[PDB]
């Protein structure tokens, strides 16, 4: 029989002629009942025909095709700890997905494979069921319910072959631990069989360091304890004998650095053997020959273990390579930055032999850049010569800009706001930006600050800082506390070492004042300004244009420029006035940042911060009171309200402020309180020694896509600010504030979120030791 | 909820490489002849079909 | 955190609690502690009116089986080391044959203690652990190790007669393939779904048959705990293949008389031609010796954690790891009694020896139960 | 100038004097390229003159330099070993 | 949220939102068409409009996956020339889209990663389709890009001058020499290796450039 036509009754994925080519009974070919049955399997061999019924109208074939394709969706339900795409990856591992055909046979198989996925991850007591939900025209949904009973968790290792150490101390020598108490609670307890392998290498290291060179692990068998949780193991090892480093017989392509090689053979003959130091001394060669240019310094140790005296001799084979491996370097991730600004951040030069750490030193400048999220190296030895390594640097950049704000003093009673924004090297163009200000009907404060750190290749760091505050305390007029304060700061940054770095600059500041408060230290400073004011009236006006020399110094051995982890950046700052200034005083300030990794995989890191600061006169006219030290709120201490730490104001019994409202502002005036009024306004002290105890904690509660950016840290702060000239003969009814014992204290937690245009920090903090007069807001926004 | 009524103001793109200026070749005297093209820098230069810029294929 | 995100699996309870022959105890003496959470293939032993009881990590009694009064005590909680009086910590069940107490530790030591005081008749460290209690007989401490080694020791000193490597899975697929002696050949099953026969007198493999499937590319049950200890009535062996599968096969050749590759049974006694079982889901059934043909069944109890099924007072007696004890018809599955005798639960096996019935709770161990 | 801290500027592509002894005029480029490899410079339209040339800036005082040009002919066979110090 | 509708109407629905510019909803139509009918006769024409509306709504990694789809789905097609531009047209906007040029700042010092990719695709376009409607357009894309790659490497060669690594000056400009004549930044780089020459005291070699300087000052 020869077919007249094949009737393609429903395909839903495949073409008509593409269905015809799968048929061995195609139009024009002789058709028998065998090739009809060959057509059943071959249309089933498409992998997309659910049922195939090859029939014919005499000879005109007609195939009742039922079809499995597209699964329109796969619906996951009940996982709750594992991602469903990971389960879809197991479904990807079956080659089945949205778009694919369904197979009722592979339902239990993928259910097995997901239970085998359950088997692998750390469970076995977890079952699944795939619910086929059929959809229009051929389609099906794979609803999937995940009936997870319980995981498998470790119970007890047995170690056999151990004859020098405790199994239980080796648990404490292993990552896998089985100890979280109820009244001595510490840590957590999990299982994964890859950790078993890592604990074996941990043991392999644990016998390597002693000299156990006849040591070997025989095997290790996990008890398949019949509860679907019970993880006990045996560990079969051979303890082996102790061996002692009796000598090294290093040789090979020594490249003439054999004395420098011999410096890396500085050992004691007969000390008990460790191979990690042998591993370490091998690396130092690759750091020795690495800075000597050898990008592939093949080093091969061989422990010639001598069982006759229970010692080990040390063959070490050396291949050097060449020096001028480094041809050039490439840069990637300059897409929003300037390349030379990136390319200035290196110390291994093209046209040179390799400096291995010079990469890393350059990568440390990349690391202490801080305008990045990754800085990575791609050390491509270019084919054609082994004098050709082109090292690509794909880096991931970071966000820029940082805004701060507090909605206050209007926004409906007029146009009034806080302001302030950065631009963080101005999108990495080479121009550090920090600008702030505020426009209100209390004051008009303006400020500019801009820094090119790199005007020259010599690190010429031109920092120009400006401000123009029309600080008037505008309640009716310039009658309460006025200062039009303005001036500049030209400042240069100075390289002193790769880590030592000086700061110095010149500051101008011109201040014009009017009708100031019955604050008496304010009068006292006016009296130390050689001025004799009316203490009972705010009518006293003043112009001052101060002239100062500014200085400072920076250390930098601390990990990242944005997310550091270990080390220190010691930051001296200070200032002093000059001849020609109307006031002769000084001010010096010391703030630090010491980072100690608690965890050295850095799940926990101690962070050490203090703030030392002191400024006073050079004789006669002193440091002004607005240059004192003011804290609380956030500044480095939370729990309080801002600038609420320090000595507090007292009002002189006052008559006429040039503003006597209807009991709106109380300034010991004739609107009430016509007497001495000690107020709670922290007017700051001329000496500050504050600190905090802040510690890195992780966050296991979110996606770590962004937790790596998020800082989670609890802080524990304290403080004492005071003025050295406080002479309580004059403050006989007042607490003395020449005391370095005004001991405040607060503690709390830091919540930094890294938004895509700067960090968003928030905190709550509760003080529980405090010298009063302070204003407190226990919740803080730290944007 | 709603973000209508001119959500973006003067936000678009252009065809700046077409708006850029063309180039001009460089001369080497007799004896200073060095290789000048190292890859796909050699292209077939073409007025293969125009209608460029905004007149290019949109759909 | 961890208490609120808890995932729970659910089993069926114990139905039809009966008291038609209302149970009691003869005594409890117990020992105190034992298994607890710490799962092992330890189980008690009883002979000569001497309860061979002990704490697993601790004391080694001898209790007089009239009241469980202490005949003597020793302890393997001694002999200072890293633990400094290193605890007992036993793997296998108790064996007392002759004047020795044969026991194999989780410290991979085996012991012979003189049964009149517990004075150590001899000592041997066993190479690795054992998945099997030693069937100490014929001058041989017949051991299936965790390493899969047929280590026979001369039971007069522990002198290693041989150490013969056995069938080996990937990890310790838990189950006792106890090396059993039958008609002069060492008969062992295997936790890799395989069975074998070995020469008892030299450790020479008579035959070895893979039977059934195991975890790794065909993953199998962990609520079924396969009693891969083979029991041998005449030379058709009747034993379990790991994953629980039932198989009858020649002892001389390993050639299959019949097999149930449908088995997921836990603990088994070939009781005549009514082979009594504990299923994975803990339905009881009586199966033939010609097939897995149900003479009677009992799906009444379901989804508990049982011990081995024993026959005592004419009734099928099983306890569980719940603390319940159950008295089933030796015929069709009828509860003759039931006793929630404790809540410590029973992982070990009931010992219906000396005409008694010796059980061991997890840390409340011995209740000599009568009715 | 009068400034103090100037971090030192370095440059390799510079072989030892033993490597100068390793070769001779009349060697091929390849005879150098087996033992001393390639330099990082040769003439782009001129001859095969190879350039293993040292440069380094020391503190406050000029730049050290060891120029070494290696004139091969059109056959790439050495015709001049030309070394130059700083200045 | 798009229901299973008539697919030609879905083909019509996005076509409005293309002309409307609602590629927030045109692509929302365009996915569910290809989520249900990806092998339709216009579903590959949907792919051309998918790359279009991805480009219109600025969805280049979503576009670039769809470009490699049409590689796999239509390895032979007449409309490859559209996509072969649209591959480079992606890599044009993939290389530079940012706001820095809005401040008059010249972004030819930024990383020409996709500019190297857009250089490849348009050169493959003028080779694979030397007569297409883009072949005049893609040329001037490649014309400026050759100097954009030059002013990139010119920016590299500047830094090495103030570094003073005069060899690394020469290796950059020889790379510039090996890649393009016609960039006039090469004329700008022309004296600098000659300056590096006399800085390396390669004065005789600097004389050779001085003739090329004489050749390329005029």
């Amino acid at each position: 029989f020869v077919v007249k036509d094949i009737h393609f009754e429903g395909l839903q994925r495949v073409a008509v002629g593409a269905a015809l080519l799968s048929m061995p009974v195609r139009t024009g070919d002789t058709v028998n009942d065998e090739d009809i049955s060959n057509t059943i399997r071959a249309l089933f061999a498409t992998g997309n025909f659910e049922d195939v019924r090859v029939l014919r109208d005499g000879d005109t074939l007609l195939v009742q095709v039922k079809e499995r394709p597209t699964i329109a969706s796969i619906t996951f339900s009940g996982n709750k700890s594992v991602k469903d795409d990971m389960l879809k990856q197991n479904l990807e591992a079956s080659g089945v997905r949205v778009g694919e055909s369904l197979d009722r046979t592979t339902i239990a198989d993928i259910e097995k494979g997901l239970e085998d996925f359950y088997y692998s991850v750390g469970k076995y007591s977890a079952s699944v069921k795939a619910v086929v939900t059929p959809l229009p025209r051929n389609r099906v949904d794979l609803k999937l319910v995940f009936q997870e009973g319980v995981s498998a968790e470790i119970q007890q290792i047995n170690i056999v072959g151990n004859h020098a150490f405790t199994t239980d101390e080796l648990i404490s020598h292993f990552q896998l631990r089985d100890e979280v108490p109820w009244w001595n609670v510490v840590g957590d307890r999990k299982y994964q069989k890859q950790k078993l392998a890592g604990d074996l290498e941990t043991l392999r290291s644990y016998y390597l360091d002693r000299g156990y060179a006849r040591f070997n692990i025989d095997s290790t068998q996990v008890s398949l304890t019949p509860d679907k949780k019970g993880i006990y193991v045996t560990v079969n090892i051979t303890e082996g004998d102790q061996y002692k480093l009796s000598g090294v017989e290093v040789s090979g392509n020594l490249a003439g650095h054999s004395a420098e090689i011999e410096q890396l053979t500085k050992i004691e003959p007969g000390e008990l053997y460790n191979g990690t130091k042998v591993t370490k001394m091998e690396d130092d060669i690759k750091k020795l020959l690495g800075r000597y240019g050898y990008a592939y310094p093949r080093v091969q140790s061989m422990p010639e273990i001598n069982d006759a005296d229970k010692t080990v001799k040390l063959r070490v084979n050396v291949d050097a390579g060449n020096r001028f491996y480094v041809r050039k370097i490439r840069f990637e991730g300059n897409d929003t930055s300037k390349d030379a600004v990136l390319r200035r951040e290196m110390r291994q030069m093209e046209g040179a032999w390799l400096g291995s750490d010079l990469v890393d030193q350059g990568k440390e400048r990349l690391n202490r850049l801080g305008f990045f999220e990754t800085v990575d190296t791609d050390t491509q030895r270019v084919p054609g010569s082994p004098d050709q390594v082109d090292v690509v640097y794909k880096v991931k950049e970071r966000n820029t800009g940082s805004f701060n704000f507090g909605i206050g003093y209007g926004t409906e009673s007029g146009v009034s706001f806080q302001a302030g924004v950065q631009q963080d090297n101005w999108l990495g163009t080479g121009y550090a930006v920090g600008i702030n200000g505020t426009k209100n009907d209390y004051q008009t404060y303006a400020e500019l600050s801009v820094t090119n750190p790199y005007f020259t290749v010599d690190g010429v760091s031109l920092g120009g800082r400006l401000f123009y505050n029309d600080f008037q305390a505008d309640d009716a007029d310039l009658s309460d506390y006025t200062n039009k304060s303005y001036g500049t700061d030209v400042t240069l940054g100075f390289p002193i070492n790769e880590y030592n770095s000086l700061r110095a600059g010149l500051g101008y500041v011109h201040n014009s004042l009017s009708n100031m408060q019955p604050q008496v230290a304010m009068w006292r400073y006016l009296y130390s300004m050689g001025e004799h004011p009316s203490t009972s009236d705010q009518d006293n006006s003043f112009k001052t244009d101060d002239f100062t020399f500014n200085y400072g110094w920076t250390y930098n051995k601390l990990d990242r420029g944005y997310f550091p982890t270990d080390g220190s950046r010691v930051n001296l700052t200070g200032k002093v006035t000059i001849p020609g200034s109307d006031n002769e005083y000084y001010k010096v300030t010391l703030d630090t940042a010491t980072y100690v990794p608690i965890d050295d995989d850095h799940k926990w890191v101690v962070l050490g911060r203090t703030r030392w600061g002191y400024g006073d006169g050079l004789g006669g006219k002193e440091m002004p009171f607005y240059e004192n030290f003011y804290a609380g709120g956030s500044s480095t201490v939370r729990g309080f309200q801002s600038n609420t730490i320090g000595p507090k104001a007292v009002y002189f019994p006052h008559q006429a402020s040039n503003y006597d409202p209807d009991y709106d502002y109380e300034c010991a005036t004739q609107d009430g309180a016509k007497d001495l009024c000690k107020s709670d306004d922290a007017v700051g002290g001329n000496a500050m020694a504050v600190a905090s105890l802040e510690f890195i904690t992780p966050t296991p509660f979110i996606s770590d896509k962004y937790a790596n950016s998020v800082r989670t840290s609890f802080f524990w702060d304290m403080g004492t600010v005071w003025d050295t000239n406080w002479d309580s003969s004059q403050y006989s009814g007042y607490p003395d504030y020449s005391d370095p014992s005004n001991i405040r204290m607060s503690a709390g937690i830091a919540l930094q979120w890294m938004s895509p245009l700067g960090p968003l920090v928030f905190s709550y903090a509760q003080p529980f030791k405090k010298y009063d007069g302070d204003k407190a807001e226990q919740f803080q926004f730290n944007i | 909820c709603s973000s209508d009524s001119r959500y973006k103001r003067q936000v678009s793109g252009d065809e700046a490489y077409l708006e850029a200026a063309p180039l001009a070749e460089l001369h080497a005297p007799a004896g200073m002849i060095l290789p000048v093209t190292s890859g796909d820098y050699a292209i077939p230069v073409t007025n293969g079909s125009g209608a460029v810029g905004k007149a290019l294929d949109i759909r | 955190l961890f208490n609120s995100e808890e995932d729970v699996v659910k089993m069926s309870p114990l139905p039809t609690v009966e008291n038609q022959f209302t149970p009691t105890t003869a005594w409890s003496t117990s020992v105190g502690s034992g298994i607890g959470n710490f799962y092992s293939n330890l189980h008690p032993a009883l002979a000569d009116n001497v309860v061979y009881a002990a704490d697993r990590a601790g004391l080694v009694k001898a209790l007089n089986a009239d009241d469980g009064k202490e005949i003597w005590s020793v302890s393997l909680a001694e002999k200072d080391g890293w633990f400094s009086k290193e605890p007992a910590l036993l793997s296998g069940g108790v064996t007392v044959s002759g004047g020795h107490v044969y026991i194999g530790s989780e410290k991979a030591q085996v012991y012979a203690l003189n049964t009149s005081d517990g004075t150590v008749a001899w000592q041997t460290k066993v190479a690795g652990e054992a998945l099997s209690r030693p069937v100490v007989s014929d001058g041989l401490v017949l051991i299936h190790t965790s390493n899969g080694q047929l280590q026979a020791l001369n039971e007069a000193d522990g002198a290693v007669k041989w150490t013969v490597n056995l069938d080996m899975p990937s990890l310790s697929l838990r189950g006792e393939s106890a090396p059993t002696t039958a008609f002069g050949a060492a008969v062992v099953g295997g936790d890799n779904g395989r069975v074998s026969a070995v020469l008892m007198e030299q450790g020479q493999m008579i035959w070895q048959q893979r039977i059934s499937q195991a975890t790794g590319s065909t993953e199998i049950d962990r609520l079924s705990d396969v009693d891969t200890t083979p029991v041998v009535v005449n030379g058709v062996v009747f034993a379990l293949a790991y994953n629980g599968n039932l198989t009858a096969l020649d002892l001389r050749s390993g050639q299959i008389m019949w097999k149930r590759e449908l088995g997921s049974v836990n603990d088994f006694i070939v009781d005549g031609n009514r082979i009594y079982l504990v299923d994975q889901n803990d339905r009881v059934m009586a199966l033939t010796i010609d097939g897995g043909v149900t003479l009677w069944t009992q799906s009444d109890l379901l989804h508990r954690l049982l011990t081995s099924p024993v026959l005592y007072n004419g009734n099928l007696v099983v306890g569980d790891s719940e603390g319940y004890l159950h008295w089933i018809n030796v015929e069709d599955g009828r509860f003759v009694a039931q006793q929630k005798v404790d809540s410590s639960g029973f992982q070990t096996e009931p010992v219906a020896a000396d005409g008694k019935l010796l059980i061991q709770a997890k840390d409340g161990t011995v209740y000599s139960i009568t009715r | 100038e009068r400034v103090v801290y100037r971090p030192d500027i370095n440059q390799g592509n510079y072989l030892t004097a033993n490597d100068v002894s390793k070769i001779r005029v009349g060697m091929t480029q390849q005879q150098v390229a087996y033992a001393l490899g390639t330099p990082l410079m040769s003439d782009p339209f001129g001859t095969n003159t190879w350039f293993y040339v040292f440069r380094q800036q020391p503190g406050h005082e000029g730049v050290t330099q060891q120029t070494l040009t290696l004139t091969f002919n059109s056959s790439g066979v050495l015709t001049n070993i030309d070394n130059k110090p700083a200045l | 949220e798009v229901p299973d509708n008539p697919p030609n109407e879905i083909y019509a629905t996005a076509q409005q939102k293309l002309q409307d510019g609602n590629w927030r909803q045109a692509i929302t139509q365009l996915e569910a068409l290809d989520n249900r009918y990806p092998f339709g006769p216009y579903s590959q024409q949907v792919q051309l409009d998918l790359i279009y509306a991805y480009y219109k709504n600025a969805d280049l990694p979503l576009a670039q996956a769809a470009i490699d789809r049409f590689i796999r789905l239509n390895p032979t097609h007449p409309n490859i020339d559209y996509v072969m531009y649209m591959r480079g047209l992606t890599n044009m906007a993939l290389d530079d889209s940012a706001l820095q040029g809005f401040f008059g700042v010249d972004r030819s010092d930024r990383d020409p990663q996709h500019a190297r990719a857009a250089f490849s695709d348009f050169s493959k376009l003028v080779r694979g389709y030397p007569n297409s409607q883009y072949t005049t357009d893609a040329t001037k894309r490649l014309v400026f890009l050759k100097d954009r790659l030059a002013k990139y490497e010119y920016s590299v060669a500047e830094y090495y001058t103030e570094r003073g690594a005069w060899v690394a000056v020469v290796n950059r400009v020889e790379g510039m020499l090996r890649d393009y004549p016609d960039t006039q930044a090469t004329r700008d780089a022309l004296p600098l290796m000659e300056n590096a020459y006399r800085q390396m005291q390669m004065n005789a070699q600097a004389e050779k450039v001085a003739k090329i300087i004489a050749a390329n000052s005029s």
